[PDB]
């Protein structure tokens, strides 16, 4: 199918698994 | 030295009278012939060349050359055919700048370094007592010329070299020429032919203790023993630490990698039909991706970590390499005043009863030290306290013991310390007993009588009591006090108190005695004159009590911290300047010389036989006059180092401490020097590191030193040494992770200008894997700890094991970076061909791709394609190359983490190591999703299936290493250790 | 330096390091070719497992030159030699010999018909039939057409294609009174074409723009559409549109743009040679 791939989307949910990563590793070093 | 001269001579020499002095006519247009009476300013400080001298280090000429080298290939290509990219000039401004960015944060973290020490000296007396025309002035010290005759009271710092004609009990404390802790008596007689050692002199800023004594200047300014002794600047600064000496290895000799690798990849291109410009283009390209603009940064900031760290224990660091240099040390260098001592004189034995109660520096009497109950100890504090004519100074009540200063003789301080240690408050009790009678206290009688009254109320029996040793007073004395019962001369108790005195004075130590006897009632009334001119007591017929021991005890923490130096493999040397007895027998005390080791006096007096009979080499240990040392060779000296073992040097001078340093320096040796007087100050300066005081240290030697102990803590050396080992193996484990990231970064080029396929990693891209994912990696790979055998280990051969060995070098770049190539290319095939473009269909198609008119480039599959599409997926398959290289190099952070013990075996119990990977997948994760970047950066998102596509190369790699390692433990010695552990 | 004969090239022997490296080579060589396999096994022959990339087609034309302008001396013939060699070197597959029927190509309706299709992508069918497109239809230059026959007649005609994609079946669009007024177009089996660039600006009406092709409407014809794969599909024929201007002054820089409509073909702004295609008309006397 020629039409997008779920852009608009894919974003999303790579920048909240940026999110996740960063935020955890900060706790796991402050605690 | 013009000491030898007599006292007329010295006064029509510089035209001085010798009761007169100088005229102020003759002072005031002298003093500007031979300038003014400071110490020479130091060597002008380049403020602004300083910072500029520190990015152009030993490690920054290859960013710098390599900066330039990409500005000429940009340079290169627009004066050619039109080439718009301009990844080669971004990279060279990005690589400029890491310089700059790294050489500011340096320079702060030094001129910071530097900004403590203009606090610590700060000291300016700047007085005198001069006598001119006759007449006393209190003149400042700045204006003292050399003709004129000065006067030092007590308590008062000299203004210059004098000629002494006149004392009166004058004792001087040098304790920063001499290394003396004693003050030594000052009289106009000779002493010995060194005026070093001489009696009728006094030296520069050598502050006296008590008497008066009246002296003609001879030398002022810089040109006094210690203005040519502290005015060394010697050669150059330190020459090359061993850190720096590492550093220039690992950039002479391993950017030939990067010359061989590019040439024999320069004539490739022009074998395949290249153009001559496009060639040196190639040529340029891969010769400076072999350079990491990760490595900078990564160092500088691995070594102020462990500063900082050894700055919480109060090690200030000057050097920001100086962390290193401490690591090694295959020898080290000592002192005794100061250093060793504590440059304070303490009690340190009390003998009677037939027995040795050895006093304890430590606060808790430890070890049954001494019978603190018998009545015979008390009367010993009795009699100390009445004896005692020194005052403690008041209002100091706050303050440690130990650690305050007083006024009197220094003996009279050691036993007021000692008395307010065991009972309390010493002022109580001298206020107790009122005083009746006083003795003087001078070297013609060398005894010293007092008269005190009792502590009981009744019965004040008339007692004189008295110090001195025994040897003179044996035959003075009659009778012995012994808890209550009275032995005389006899041939059993008085041989045992000569028994226990003679292990009292060979311990170079001045033992004082303590008599008193009780002048009776009968003939010695209450209402008795007291004269001290004339006689009125028995000189004879007294009676003793107990015995003291005056010597100066080593610090606290220096004999565990030599011990555990010597058992580090580093070889203690003592270098010092007081008598060969005094020395040794402290050098012996703290642990220096081995326990049972017997020199080859000890041998000859085995046997009665001249030190010249028995053979030099049967003795392990030995201590050298200094007297000697000018009559050695160099020769000499090199073979008193290496065929003995560890030694005690005695008596030598600044320039003798220099010779022994030099001479250890030249036999492949890395010498560190802990001195902390003025005198250390030119051996401090030639050796690898030195370590000064700073509490105690002098005003010259401590500005001339690499590490300053603020503590004053011996054992922070023994912590620096092992933080040194321990920071070297880091820096050699954070250099090859650095390192084994390049491969995937050359390849990339390589196979895309050899093999014409669509280029596989850009410019952009690998200035981001070098600068913001391999760096927090890089950096936390510092912070972790070491095998446990860091404390055992022989030290480093600085010519065998270097920081970056052939044996690193192949494993960055033959398996762990080919591995991590292939990951990378993996990942680039799966993305190139999961759109359109079979692998196979790859070969010879860059011609075309990279063409901006071909805009119907058919793929595989048979659809067409415009230039910006098939751009679009080169980009994306850029990204997805950096997430596969991150992905891999979590493994490959992971393996790095020992060099031995595997994984499993040594944790993974470092908190900042699983941040670091946290932070570098979050990093990459965010920098390859962020909308509105990929205009700029170059990062087009990919799909979430082609995260895993570098999984199995990461396992792989694990397990490789893993392999390797265990094969590494099972056979030590084998052919995977000697070829592959670096 | 490296002595010989007396020790050895810094010890070695040389074997234990080669042979080590050359097996480890070796093994990671075919783990290599082991996962580009398991990889290949994963995608299909016939059809992309990811077309997304691939925008609405871009419109390239077919005549290339390199730096975007057409520029070129009538009264020489060397001027613009190298155009119509090009022209006629790629033109030489749509020949009529070249066509032929019995299962080589198949008879198309003379009229735009519907994107008929051909069935599944299975590969239980062989070759599928493909269309034919000679070119009697390009002409209307009093005569006959060759490929660039090489007057003056205005300018040498420029002939523009679009990028055929796999399984792509394009829509045109379907209203009344759209953004678009052409003269004669019909809503189905025709993508309206046309040709206007920089108008009321600067060009100021050069030049007349003449569109000829099949069914006289200014667009490719839908029933050669879609494409199923050169595995599947060989030597297909796609649909050529012939453009040229007649009216077209000398001596004069001008700027001129053909873009083709459609609902879902899509423009884009950093893409200038997407759906839309930007040239330059250079002719000096």
């Amino acid at each position: 199918d020629p039409f997008h791939y779920d852009y608009q989307t894919l974003r999303i949910g790579g920048l909240v698994f940026a999110v996740v990563l960063f935020s955890v590793g900060i706790l796991l070093i402050l605690s | 030295t013009e000491h030898k001269m007599s006292v007329e001579e010295v006064c029509r020499k510089y035209n001085t009278d010798c009761v007169q002095g100088l005229t102020h006519s003759k002072a005031q247009e002298i003093l500007a012939r031979d300038g003014p009476n400071a110490l020479t300013p130091p060597p002008t400080t380049p403020e602004w060349v300083k910072f500029c001298r520190q990015l152009f280090g030993g490690f920054s000429i290859l960013l710098w050359i390599g900066a330039i080298l990409c500005f000429l290939a940009y340079g290169i290509q627009a004066g050619t055919e039109d080439d718009p990219s301009g990844d080669n000039l971004y990279l060279g401004i990005v690589l400029a700048a890491v310089v700059i960015i790294t050489g500011c944060f340096s320079y702060y973290q030094e001129a910071k370094s530097s900004k403590i020490m203009e606090s610590f000296k700060n000291m300016v007396p700047q007085q005198a007592l001069v006598i001119r025309e006759g007449e006393k002035m209190q003149v400042n010290a700045e204006e003292v010329v050399v003709g004129d005759l000065v006067e030092i009271k007590g308590g008062d710092r000299v203004p210059a070299d004098l000629r002494i004609i006149s004392a009166h009990g004058c004792k001087v404390d040098n304790s920063s020429l001499t290394g003396e802790s004693e003050p030594q008596t000052r009289s106009p007689d000779c002493t010995h032919d060194n005026p070093l050692e001489t009696r009728n002199i006094t030296f520069f800023s050598t502050n006296c203790v008590e008497g008066t004594a009246r002296g003609v200047v001879v030398a002022t300014g810089d040109r006094t023993v210690m203005g040519r002794i502290a005015t060394l600047a010697s050669g150059l600064e330190v020459g090359k630490t061993p850190i720096a000496i590492e550093i220039e290895h690992f950039i002479q000799l391993i950017t030939g990698v990067a010359v061989f690798l590019g040439v024999s990849f320069f004539i490739l291109s022009l074998i395949l039909g290249y153009t001559w410009l496009e060639a040196v283009i190639f040529l340029i390209g891969i010769i400076v991706a072999n350079v990491p603009a990760g490595l900078l940064a990564t160092v500088t900031v691995c070594l102020t970590l462990t500063a900082k760290r050894m700055a919480r224990k109060n090690c200030l660091v000057k050097n920001l390499e100086a962390v290193e240099t401490l690591g090694s040390t295959s020898t080290i260098c000592s002192d005794k005043t100061g250093t060793l001592t504590q440059n304070r004189m303490t009690v340190a034995h009390m003998w009677f009863d037939n027995q040795i109660h050895e006093a304890d520096t430590t606060e808790d009497q430890s070890g049954t030290s001494f019978d603190k109950s018998s009545h015979t100890w008390v009367a010993l504090s009795h009699i100390a306290g009445l004896c005692n004519r020194a005052v403690f100074k008041g209002g100091q009540d706050n303050i440690p013991v130990l650690k305050r200063d007083v006024a009197g003789d220094a003996s009279e301080s050691a036993l007021l310390k000692c008395i307010e240690l065991s009972s309390g408050s010493v002022k109580l009790m001298r206020e107790r007993n009122k005083k009746v009678a006083e003795i003087p206290f001078n070297s013609t009688n060398k005894y010293q009588l007092s008269i005190h009254e009792t502590e009981d109320p009744n019965d004040n029996r008339y007692l004189l009591v008295m110090k001195g040793a025994p040897e003179r007073i044996l035959d003075r004395c009659s009778t012995i006090l012994l808890q209550g019962k009275e032995q005389p001369l006899d041939e059993e108790m008085k041989e045992a108190f000569q028994n226990a005195y003679l292990e009292l004075g060979g311990l170079g130590e001045r033992v004082l005695g303590f008599c008193h006897y009780y002048l009776p009632e009968e003939q010695f009334p209450k209402g008795f004159a007291f004269d001290c001119d004339d006689v009125n007591f028995t000189t004879d017929n007294l009676c003793f009590v107990g015995l003291m021991s005056m010597i100066d005890p080593p610090r606290a923490a220096v004999p565990d911290a030599v011990g555990k130096c010597r058992s580090a493999g580093i070889k203690v040397i003592m270098v010092t300047g007081d008598h060969p007895i005094t020395a040794k027998a402290i050098a012996k005390g703290v642990g220096i010389i081995s326990e049972g080791n017997e020199t080859v006096e000890d041998i000859a007096a085995r046997l009665n036989i001249p030190v010249s009979q028995v053979n030099p080499r049967d003795a392990k240990a030995c201590v050298i006059h200094g007297t000697d040392l000018k009559d050695f060779t160099s020769e000499q000296i090199d073979e008193i180092l290496q065929n003995h073992t560890e030694i005690v040097f005695a008596r030598t001078s600044p320039q003798q401490k220099l010779i022994i340093v030099e001479g250890c320096q030249r036999q492949g040796a890395i010498v560190a020097v802990t001195g902390d007087g003025v005198n250390d100050s030119p051996a401090l300066k030639k050796a690898d590191i030195g370590v000064a005081m700073g509490i105690a240290g002098s005003d010259v030697s401590k500005q001339a030193a690499d590490m300053i102990l603020l503590d004053d803590n011996f054992a922070s050396i023994v912590t620096g040494v092992e933080e040194g080992r321990l920071i070297f193996d880091n820096l050699k484990k954070s250099i090859a992770y650095t390192l084994t990231s390049n491969i995937p970064a050359i390849t990339p080029f390589l196979l895309f200008i050899m093999a014409n396929i669509p280029l596989p990693l850009g410019t952009i891209t690998i200035l981001c894997i070098a600068l913001g994912t391999a760096m927090v990696p890089a950096i936390s790979l510092a912070y972790e700890a070491a095998e446990s055998d860091i404390m055992k280990r022989q030290p480093r051969n600085p010519r065998t094991d270097k920081l970056v060995n052939e044996r690193l070098i192949s494993m960055a770049y033959g398996q762990i970076g080919m591995i991590q190539a292939l990951g990378g290319f993996f990942s680039y095939f799966v993305i190139l061909a999961e759109n359109g473009f079979l692998p196979g269909n790859l070969v010879g198609i860059r011609l075309n791709w990279d063409d901006r008119t071909v805009n119907d480039l058919e793929d595989s599959y048979g659809q067409q394609w415009t230039y910006e599409q098939r751009k679009v997926v080169e980009f994306t398959c850029h990204t997805a190359f950096f997430v596969s290289i991150v992905v891999v190099q979590w493994a490959d952070l992971i393996i790095c983490k020992t060099r031995r013990n595997s994984v499993f075996q040594q944790g993974m119990k470092n908190k900042i190591l699983i941040f670091g990977l946290f932070e570098e997948t979050a990093l990459a994760a965010f920098l390859s999703y962020c909308p509105g970047m990929d205009v700029a950066l170059r990062m087009y998102p990919l799909k979430p299936s082609w995260w895993f596509c570098a999984f199995p190369y990461s396992f792989l790699i694990f397990v490789y290493d893993e392999i390797r390692k265990l094969i590494l433990r099972r056979n030590p010695g084998g052919w995977v250790e000697k070829e592959t552990y670096y | 330096s490296e002595k010989k004969e007396f020790l050895g090239r810094t010890g070695g022997s040389w074997f234990k390091i080669l042979l080590f490296y050359v097996i480890f080579y070796g093994c990671l060589a075919g783990i290599f070719i082991g996962t580009i396999q398991v990889m290949l096994l994963t995608i299909s022959e016939f059809k992309p497992t990811y077309q997304d990339r691939v925008a609405p087609p871009g419109l390239t034309q077919i005549p290339q030159i390199q730096k975007t302008e057409i520029s070129f001396r009538p009264n020489d013939p060397k001027s613009y030699e190298a155009y119509v060699l090009n022209i006629v070197r790629f033109l030489e597959k749509y020949k009529d010999s070249a066509q032929r029927d019995d299962m080589i190509f198949e008879d198309c309706g003379d009229v735009p018909s519907e994107p008929k299709e051909r069935g599944d992508f299975n590969h239980e069918r062989g070759e599928r039939k493909v269309c034919r497109f000679k070119l009697e239809w390009l002409g209307n230059c009093s005569g006959l057409n060759d490929e660039t026959y090489g007057y003056k007649e205005g300018k040498p005609c420029i002939i523009i294609k679009l990028n055929r994609v796999l399984g792509f079946k394009p829509k045109p669009p379907k209203n009344e009174s759209l953004e678009t007024y052409p003269v004669m177009k019909y809503n189905p089996n025709v993508l309206p074409v046309q040709c206007t660039g920089k108008r009321d600006e600067d060009k100021d009406k050069v030049g007349n723009v003449e569109y000829f092709g099949l069914g006289n409407s200014p667009g490719f014809p839908l029933q050669y559409y879609p494409y199923y794969g050169k595995l599947l599909q060989p030597k297909y024929l796609q649909p050529l549109l012939a453009v040229q201007f007649t009216n077209l002054t000398m001596d004069t820089e001008i700027r001129i743009e053909c873009k083709a409509y459609g609902e879902n073909i899509g423009y884009s702004e950093k893409d200038r040679f997407q759906g839309r295609f930007d040239v330059k008309i250079e002719v000096k006397s």
